[PDB]
């Protein structure tokens, strides 16, 4: 098995647009992603909040939709609730609240498209195990 | 005492060096081109990192028989194409 | 004399059966309290709430269990690090309910071992002898003061110390390795080290002594008549013996050297104690051993197993399992 | 003079050559990516 | 070559250092040159961690010991203990390291060139290990400078800038110490502190009013103390109790390093006052309170009244009762009900947890705290993989409370056996039968049977 | 039975303790 | 004098390294073993056997590299190269296991010369045998192991691998299946072993610490001949010592010695008694009176029932990756947990 093409297309909206990311991308996703969200978000959980998981079927039923890139762009800049309706971004970390967030400060365009890059691929990979927490390690 | 030449008088002469300033170089070589080659993988049948599992497959290759063990890995190993 | 030169005379006479000395002033009675207390709650003690979730666990021999069950159960969790003592306690009833006895028994016994420690060199210097024997009995010393007081304090509470009992030590031993992960510590390898070649190394020099032993008896009776009890001629030959273990490997890995040899019967086994005690007081702050897991993987991105995963899938079990009704929250941090 | 080829030199290089070939495959492996 | 090898000294190479035993010209640049390690360390790691560090990461996230040690006394740091000027760092870094130097051009000196034996030199350096009168004099002297060093932790408090306080109102800032604890009754009452669970003896200590006044009171002790040994001598009580030589002299530094080797353990393990959690991260209790905390805050949201939440066992889900009555959290950490943090008190009250303050007074920067520090509780592998030992390879993370407990424990205990080693040595040294029995005079020999 | 069998055989080696150290034989030198 | 007494002169020959009649079984079959071991844990794999990687070449460390055992489904086969499952082939020998058959084979005729060249040596020494006798604890401890137990069991598949971090696997598989700490002869091992270290330590102290002064130097190594006829401690005043701070001593120094001999040769044939037990699922594992309480009453509790709900989670969650062929599938509601964890 190889990190093919295939597995690096991602949906670019929710409107049935795509794109593949390169394995760089890839790589800077998973590098940031460990960065600023692995100590919260190891293996696609959540530890302050196991109800809530990083799994694409997850995202999809969030509103608004967050299986996507611009979606997850969105989150990282004003990240809500699960329906949208309270915006947390004064308790989770985000573009909106570098402030008191400094590991969100250094952070670029480019590169939040890469940590939804691998967000949205790493599930493709490891299937159950990602979101699926110690039962499946 | 038992007749064998001292090792300090060996490891401290010049001839043991002169020998052995090549051959152990160049055992370190071979051993250093036995992986680079990628021969060692096709003499064990170790598998490659691209080799483990088939592009959509996530199921362990195991053998389930004794006698047919030879004819499962290989049946195992052309299913990677 | 008077009366305190004479008291110190007998304290610290040499002619005495037991020798007391003055670190056998605090021994005596510490090492008695903690006797008589362990051999009266190993049998009639109630069950005690060691986890403080109210759910008592029996541990005498009178509530139903056996030798090899049977425990002295330690103190509540709700007490964690607090000093309770018996007048402490509203009675006794409550004193045995949350524990107390467990805290008399370590608290005495780590008195009068480090009392018995200072009593070790105490006699070695009233002889004339060298006085470093209890240097390698602080090998086992030190490895009761990292299970009954230094990975309390670490974790916060007495009620995670070594029980005392035989299952109950067993108890002790899985919930480590769940939490800890002690086995792929290098420290309880370097432990494991120290008593396998303590007893390989026991059983090798003593074979080879009893294997040169000068003959002085016959057939029809026992060997050891043919030393005598303060003898001056050595009792074996040490040449002969260095003759066979010299050929069995090489002649230069074989000892020569009596002292250069016992020392070297000294030195392995107590330096591998020495660290598995360190292994375990490193622990107690939670430096934990190697994590391999899901380190191995595949040109794609799935985990390739090792042995270091499967090790985990048992620690998860021992994990899950633990203190089943202790835990209201979904990380065991402590 | 002492002789150079003894049961002890055979010893010796069933060890030490092997040793040093298992060093370069070990060596080796350090840089290999997936 | 005066005494370097085992016929004219008596001791093999492994024991070659005690060849300095009789030795004073080389003994001194043994203990200068090994002062000249210490501070080219200092100097050489603060550099090490200025090059690595990133300021908008935590300095416990960077595997940081020296920085946090100097963003403690107030240099380099602001509101919150953020970072706002890395050159204080810098300058204790190269000023540590540039002073290593010249320690290390003395030691080298008075080690292979100066005179072996300061006795011909100089009458006032030139010492005995029986001179008990001159022996006390050296002990004075490095008193005073210790007492001169615990009185300049005091000016830097109290006259350059102060001091980081965590338990500043508003949140934790630099903080110049105006009114220290004078009090004996309140410095003296940390020693006779109980030890155990609920008291802590002095690492309890928890504000710097007590922290200053303590150095003002070991600085003036040592002053005191230091002239007194200088100008006397040991008394015959004294006299009659110790051993008077060289290497008695050093197991009694080792005995008294290795029982601080413990201190200090449990010092940077337990509090987070004198080792603010901003830079040494939360400690053991404080990440344990921050889990229940972080999941009280949350089904509170969802509307479960936490206040009457009963457990699977009885107890509270969230909240429960010390053995004392005080309202603490519940589950495993009732363990933990002693700890005290500034990111918790404003929740407490007299009878403990306040549930009327639990309800309507938690912000949100209490919710943030709570959740940092839960997710970077002291738990960790060998090769630094944060976490439960459970936990799969993704977080690089070591609590700095765990590599400086776990370091100075193993430091302190190998020095306990140093203590046992040197010490029992010293005795049979001075009483003369170190090497062995003697065979024509042994004591056991002329002494009656035991039965 | 189980807890008096148990004390019993305890009993036995702490009272074999007292006369394998009191009671033993006096080693000479011959 | 004929070629056999010719060739019985050149094995007993005295040089660096003895050869002897034992070595012609000895040398091969121990060097067949270390070396199938280290080509193993560099080179082979374990994917095909126990789907996973046991080599420095798939990325494994010194902790983790393994020569794992045949697969389950391979039997008690002696997987001979030659033999019906490899076919004369090298690399699906390999593929299959056959170097630990290989490992376990050779190493077992090796232990066997290893134990014959003791005998072999102290006879033309003139020695005594008796560390060939206490060689036969380890020889004990091997064959119950690595051959009785898996001979007992379904195939060689549940024996040890030979490795390090299979081996820690191999001890928490007794905890869980077979309870093996509460087995009474493992006890009997556990004292063996823990004893005869304290013996180690407590004799090369006490000689160390009753040493006469044969010399004028500080460090006391120098001042013992090797040819010296007088002893180099004092026994009369160590058995004084012992005497008064542990109640009883040694007094007879060729008694001490084989008492060194007796306890761990002891403690490991006990322990590979139980072991042959375990076998055959012949285990400690339970204590009928405690059940028939404790299912009868739900508030009675001891450290016996807490190990066993240790036990039966020790199962459950390694199972499924630690045995493949029975192909387990565990969904998340079976599988037994505590609260919140
Ligand atoms: C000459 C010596 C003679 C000895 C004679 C016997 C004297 C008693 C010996 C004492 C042994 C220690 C027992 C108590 C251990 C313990 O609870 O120790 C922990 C205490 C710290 O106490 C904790 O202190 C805490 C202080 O923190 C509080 O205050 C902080 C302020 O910031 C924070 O707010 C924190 O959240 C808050 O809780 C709390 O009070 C806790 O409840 C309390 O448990 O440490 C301490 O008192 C200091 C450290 C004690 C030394 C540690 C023991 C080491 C023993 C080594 C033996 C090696 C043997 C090897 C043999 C070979
Ligand atoms: C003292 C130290 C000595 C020094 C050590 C020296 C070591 C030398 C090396 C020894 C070589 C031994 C290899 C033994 C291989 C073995 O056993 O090979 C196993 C085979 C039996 O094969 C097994 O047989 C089983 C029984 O099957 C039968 O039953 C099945 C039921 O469905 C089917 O019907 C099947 O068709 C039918 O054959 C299954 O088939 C298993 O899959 C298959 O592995 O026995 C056979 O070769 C022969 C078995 C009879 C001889 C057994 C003597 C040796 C074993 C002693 C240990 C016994 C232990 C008892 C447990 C305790
Ligand atoms: C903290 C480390 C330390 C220090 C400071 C010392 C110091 C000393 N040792 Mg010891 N030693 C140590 C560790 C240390 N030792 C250890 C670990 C061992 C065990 C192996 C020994 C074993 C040992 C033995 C066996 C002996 C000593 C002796 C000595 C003394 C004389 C050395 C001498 O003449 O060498 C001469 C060596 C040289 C001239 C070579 C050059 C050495 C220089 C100093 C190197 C400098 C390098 C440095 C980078 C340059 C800096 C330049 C500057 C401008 C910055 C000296 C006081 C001897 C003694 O007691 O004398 C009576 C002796 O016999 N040592
Ligand atoms: C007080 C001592 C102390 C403490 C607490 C730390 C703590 C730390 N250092 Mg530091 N370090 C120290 C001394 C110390 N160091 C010294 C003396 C040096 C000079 C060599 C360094 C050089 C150094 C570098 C260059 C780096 C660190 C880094 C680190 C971090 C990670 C450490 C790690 O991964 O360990 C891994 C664990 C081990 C290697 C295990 C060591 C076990 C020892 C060897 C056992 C020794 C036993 C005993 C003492 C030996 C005698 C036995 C005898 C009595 C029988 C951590 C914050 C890293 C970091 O975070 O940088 C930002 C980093 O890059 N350290
Ligand atoms: C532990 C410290 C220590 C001690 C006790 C000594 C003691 C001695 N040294 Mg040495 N020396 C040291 C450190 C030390 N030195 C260092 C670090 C260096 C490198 C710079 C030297 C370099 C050195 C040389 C090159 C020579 C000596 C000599 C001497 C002898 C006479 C010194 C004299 O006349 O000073 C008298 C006093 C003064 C000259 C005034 C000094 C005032 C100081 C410098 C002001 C600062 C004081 C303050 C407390 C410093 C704080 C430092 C900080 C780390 C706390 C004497 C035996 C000489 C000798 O042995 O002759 C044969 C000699 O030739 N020393
Ligand atoms: C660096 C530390 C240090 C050292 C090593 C010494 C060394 C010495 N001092 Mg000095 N001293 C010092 C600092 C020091 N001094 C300071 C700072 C002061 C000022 C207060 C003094 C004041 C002082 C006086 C007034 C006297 C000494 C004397 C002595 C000598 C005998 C000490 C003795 O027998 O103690 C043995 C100690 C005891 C017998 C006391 C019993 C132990 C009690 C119970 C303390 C409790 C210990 C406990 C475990 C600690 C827990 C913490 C808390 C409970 C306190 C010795 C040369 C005596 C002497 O002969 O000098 C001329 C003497 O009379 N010292
Ligand atoms: C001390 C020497 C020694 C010993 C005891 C063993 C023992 C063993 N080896 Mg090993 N081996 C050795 C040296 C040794 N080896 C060396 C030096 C090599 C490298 C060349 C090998 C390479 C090797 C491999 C590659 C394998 C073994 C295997 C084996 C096992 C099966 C052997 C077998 O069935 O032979 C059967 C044959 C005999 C016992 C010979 C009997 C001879 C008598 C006199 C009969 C003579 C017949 C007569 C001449 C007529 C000929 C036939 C004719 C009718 C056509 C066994 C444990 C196998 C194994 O363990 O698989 C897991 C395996 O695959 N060996
Ligand atoms: C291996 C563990 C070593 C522990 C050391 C403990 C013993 C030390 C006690 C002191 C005694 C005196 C000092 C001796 C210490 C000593 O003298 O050490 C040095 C030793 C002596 O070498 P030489 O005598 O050649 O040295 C020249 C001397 O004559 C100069 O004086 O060197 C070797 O023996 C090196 C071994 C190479 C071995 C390579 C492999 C050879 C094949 C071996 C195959 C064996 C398998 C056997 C089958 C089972
Ligand atoms: C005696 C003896 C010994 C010892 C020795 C020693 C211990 C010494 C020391 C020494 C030392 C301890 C030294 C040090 C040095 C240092 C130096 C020399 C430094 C320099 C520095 C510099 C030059 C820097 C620079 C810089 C700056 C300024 C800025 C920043 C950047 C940089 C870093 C570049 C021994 C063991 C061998 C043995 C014999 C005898
Ligand atoms: C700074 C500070 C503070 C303070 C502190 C203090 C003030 C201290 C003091 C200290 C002290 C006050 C100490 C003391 C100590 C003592 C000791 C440690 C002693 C010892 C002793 C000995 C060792 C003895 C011994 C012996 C005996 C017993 C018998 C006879 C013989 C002899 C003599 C040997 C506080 C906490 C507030 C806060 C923070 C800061
Ligand atoms: C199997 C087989 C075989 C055999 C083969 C062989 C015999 C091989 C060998 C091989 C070898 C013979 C190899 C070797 C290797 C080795 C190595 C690879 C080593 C390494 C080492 C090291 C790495 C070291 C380390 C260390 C230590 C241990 C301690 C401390 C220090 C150090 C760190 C340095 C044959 C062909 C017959 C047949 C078929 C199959
Ligand atoms: O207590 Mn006894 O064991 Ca130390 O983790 Mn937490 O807490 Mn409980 O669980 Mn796991
Ligand atoms: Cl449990
Ligand atoms: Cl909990
Ligand atoms: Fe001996």
């Amino acid at each position: 098995a190889e990190l093919t093409p295939e597995v690096l297309t991602v949906p670019l909206n929710s409107e049935g647009k795509t794109i593949t990311l390169t394995e760089k991308q890839y790589l800077e996703g998973k590098r940031l992603f460990q960065y600023a969200c692995a100590s919260c978000h190891v293996g696609g959980i959540t530890k302050t909040n196991p109800s809530l998981d990083l799994r694409t079927e997850t995202l999809a039923l969030a509103t608004p939709p967050r299986d996507n890139i611009e979606g997850l762009v969105d989150y990282m800049k004003n990240p809500t609730t699960y329906d949208g309706e309270q915006e947390i971004a004064e308790v989770h970390p985000s573009l909106r609240s570098a402030d008191i967030f400094p590991k969100m400060r250094n952070l670029t365009e480019k590169d939040l498209v890469a940590i939804a890059g691998h967000i949205l691929v790493e599930p493709k990979i490891l299937g159950d195990k990602w979101g699926g927490g110690k039962v499946y390690y | 005492t038992t007749g064998e030449r001292p090792f300090s008088d060996i490891i401290t002469s010049v001839r043991y060096w002169v020998i052995h300033s090549i051959t152990i170089p160049a055992l370190f070589i071979a051993g250093w081109l036995f992986v680079s080659t990628g021969l060692a993988y096709d003499v064990f049948g170790t598998p490659r990192p691209d080799s483990y599992y088939a592009q959509e497959q996530r199921s362990i290759p195991l053998v389930t028989d004794r006698f047919e063990a030879k004819q499962q890995v290989e049946t195992f190993l052309e299913q990677l194409k | 004399a008077n009366l305190w030169e004479r008291f110190c005379n007998w304290v610290t006479s040499t002619d005495n059966r037991l020798y007391v000395g003055w670190f056998g002033v605090i021994m005596i009675p510490t090492l008695l309290a903690a006797t008589i207390c362990f051999v009266i709650a190993f049998i009639a003690a109630p069950p005690v709430d060691i986890d403080g979730i109210r759910e008592p666990v029996s541990g005498s021999l009178l509530y139903g269990n056996n030798i090899i069950t049977g425990a002295v159960v330690p103190s509540s969790n709700a007490i964690g690090l607090h000093f309770y003592p018996i007048w402490e306690a509203a009675s006794l009833d409550e004193w045995l309910y949350n524990g107390g006895p467990y805290q008399l028994i370590i608290f005495h016994f780590l008195l009068g071992a480090s009392c018995y420690m200072g009593r070790q060199w105490e006699l070695s210097y009233r002889l004339g002898m060298r006085p470093w024997i209890c240097v390698a009995y602080s090998a086992p010393l030190a490895s009761a003061f990292a299970v009954f007081l230094i990975y309390p304090i670490g974790q916060g509470s007495f009620s995670d110390g070594m029980p005392l009992g035989i299952s109950g030590t067993f108890n002790f031993m899985i919930v480590f390795q769940a939490e800890h992960n002690i086995l792929m510590h290098p420290f309880h390898q370097l432990g494991v080290a120290g008593v396998f070649g303590g007893a390989l190394f026991c059983a090798m020099h003593g074979s080879l002594v009893t294997s040169s032993l000068i003959r002085e008896t016959t057939e029809t009776e026992s060997a050891n008549y043919g030393y005598k009890f303060g003898q001056e001629e050595e009792t074996y030959n040490i040449v002969a013996a260095h003759g066979y273990f010299g050929r069995l490997i090489f002649q230069y890995a074989s000892f020569n050297n009596s002292r250069s040899l016992h020392f070297f019967l000294a030195a392995w086994p107590v330096v591998g104690v020495w660290f598995t005690a360190l292994g375990i007081s490193t622990m107690a702050f939670n430096l934990n051993g190697f994590n391999f897991n899901h380190s191995v993987i595949d040109a794609k991105g799935n985990v390739i197993n090792t042995w270091a995963d499967i090790i985990n899938r048992a620690n998860l079990g021992m994990e899950v399992m633990h203190e089943r009704n202790a835990h209201n929250f979904p990380l065991d941090l402590a | 003079s002492y002789p150079i080829f003894t049961v002890r030199w055979v010893a010796v290089h069933t060890l030490a050559v092997p040793t040093i070939f298992f060093l370069g495959a070990i060596a080796a492996m350090q840089f290999i990516q997936r | 070559a005066t005494n370097r090898d085992q016929e004219s000294s008596g001791f093999a190479w492994w024991a070659g250092n005690a060849r300095l035993i009789n030795l004073s010209g080389k003994l001194l640049g043994a203990h200068v040159a090994h002062a000249g390690l210490i501070v080219f360390w200092a100097g050489a790691m603060t550099l090490f961690e200025l090059a690595h560090f990133i300021p908008e990461k935590p300095m416990y996230e960077q595997g940081l010991i020296l920085i946090p040690h100097i963003a403690t006394l107030g240099w380099g740091v602001g509101p919150g203990g953020e970072v706002v000027d890395t050159f204080p760092f810098f300058v204790v870094g190269v000023v540590h390291l540039i002073s290593s130097a010249v320690l290390g051009f003395g030691g080298v000196y008075h080690a292979i060139r100066g005179p072996e034996t300061l006795e011909e030199y100089s009458s006032f350096f030139g010492y005995d290990w029986k001179d008990k009168n001159k022996m006390t004099t050296i002990l004075g002297f490095h008193l005073i400078v210790l007492g001169i060093g615990a009185l300049l932790l005091v000016a830097k408090a109290m006259f350059f800038g102060g001091l980081y306080d965590t338990w500043a109102p508003g949140g934790g800032d630099v903080r110049v110490i105006t009114n220290p604890t004078l009090d004996p009754r309140v410095i003296f009452g940390y020693l006779l502190k109980s030890p155990f669970g609920g008291e802590g003896w002095i690492v309890s200590v928890n504000n710097l009013e007590d922290v200053v006044g303590g150095h003002i009171w070991i600085g003036l002790i040592c002053i005191a103390g230091g002239i007194w040994h200088i100008l006397t001598t040991p008394f015959g009580w004294a006299r009659r109790a110790f051993i008077w030589s060289g290497e008695a002299y050093l197991s009694y530094s080792l005995g008294a390093l290795s029982m601080m080797g413990f201190i200090a353990t449990c010092f940077v393990w337990f509090n987070n006052t004198v080792y603010p959690s901003e830079f040494y991260g939360p400690t053991g209790p404080e990440a344990s309170q921050a889990q229940a905390m972080t999941f009280l805050i949350r089904d509170q949201k969802l509307g479960a009244n936490v206040g009457s939440a009963q457990g699977p066992t009885g107890l509270g889900k969230y909240l429960m009762r010390s053995p004392t009555g005080e309202i603490i959290f519940g589950g495993e950490t009732m363990r933990f009900w002693d700890f005290r943090g500034p990111w918790l008190e404003p929740l407490r009250g007299p009878n403990g947890l306040d549930l009327n303050k639990i309800k309507n007074d938690i912000q949100p920067w209490q919710e943030r705290r709570a959740a940092e520090y839960m997710t970077h509780a002291p738990l960790g592998s060998l090769n630094s993989v944060g976490g439960v030992a459970t936990e799969i390879n993704s977080v690089n993370f070591v609590s700095p409370r765990s590599w400086l407990a776990t370091s100075h424990f193993v430091l302190a205990f190998f020095f306990l056996v140093g203590h046992l080693w040197h010490a029992g040595r010293a005795r049979a040294a001075a009483a003369g039968f170190e090497k062995g029995i003697d065979r024509e005079s042994e004591p056991v020999l002329s002494m009656p049977s035991l039965d | 039975m189980e807890t008096i069998t148990y004390v019993f055989i305890f009993a036995c080696i702490i009272a074999l303790f007292f006369f394998a150290i009191f009671f033993r034989e006096p080693p000479r030198i011959t | 004098r004929g070629w056999f007494d010719i060739l019985d002169d050149w094995l007993k020959r005295d040089r660096f390294v003895f050869v002897g009649w034992s070595g012609i079984l000895l040398f091969p079959c121990a060097y067949l073993a270390l070396g199938g071991w280290l080509t193993g844990t560099t080179f082979v794999t374990s994917w095909y056997t126990h789907g996973l990687a046991s080599s420095y070449l798939e990325g494994c460390n010194f902790l983790t590299v393994a020569v794992s055992t045949p697969a389950n489904s391979m039997g008690h086969s002696l997987l001979l190269l030659w033999g019906p499952e490899a076919q004369g082939d090298f690399t699906r020998w390999c593929q299959l296991g056959g170097l630990w058959t290989f490992i376990a084979l050779h190493g077992a005729f090796g232990l066997i010369g290893f134990m014959l060249r003791q005998f072999e040596i102290a006879r033309l020494v003139g020695v005594r045998p008796y560390n060939a006798i206490a060689f036969s604890a380890p020889i004990a401890v091997f064959v119950s192991v690595f051959l009785i137990y898996p001979l007992g069991q379904s195939s060689w598949f549940f024996a040890p691998s030979f490795g390090v971090a299979a081996i820690f696997r191999f001890l928490l598989f007794f905890q869980g299946f077979h309870n093996w700490t509460l087995n009474p002869f493992h006890m009997m091992g556990v004292a063996g072993v823990l004893g005869g270290a304290l013996l180690c330590a407590i004799h090369g102290a006490t000689v160390e610490n009753t040493l006469f002064q044969d010399g004028e130097g500080a460090s006391t190594f120098r001042a013992f001949n090797p040819t010296q006829a007088e002893e180099t401690y004092s026994m009369v005043t160590a058995n004084r010592f012992w005497s008064q701070i542990f109640g009883i001593a040694f007094s007879n120094k060729r008694w001490l010695h084989f008492f060194m001999l007796f306890v761990p040769v002891t403690g490991l044939w006990m322990s590979a008694i139980g072991v042959v037990g375990l076998a055959l699922n012949l285990r400690s594992y339970d204590f009928i009176s405690q059940e028939i309480r404790a299912a009868e009453d739900p508030e009675f509790e001891t450290f016996y029932t807490k190990n066993l709900l240790l036990n039966e989670g020790i199962r459950a969650w390694m199972a499924p990756q630690d045995q493949p062929h029975e192909n387990f599938v565990f969904p998340e509601e079976v599988l037994p947990r505590g609260n919140a964890l």
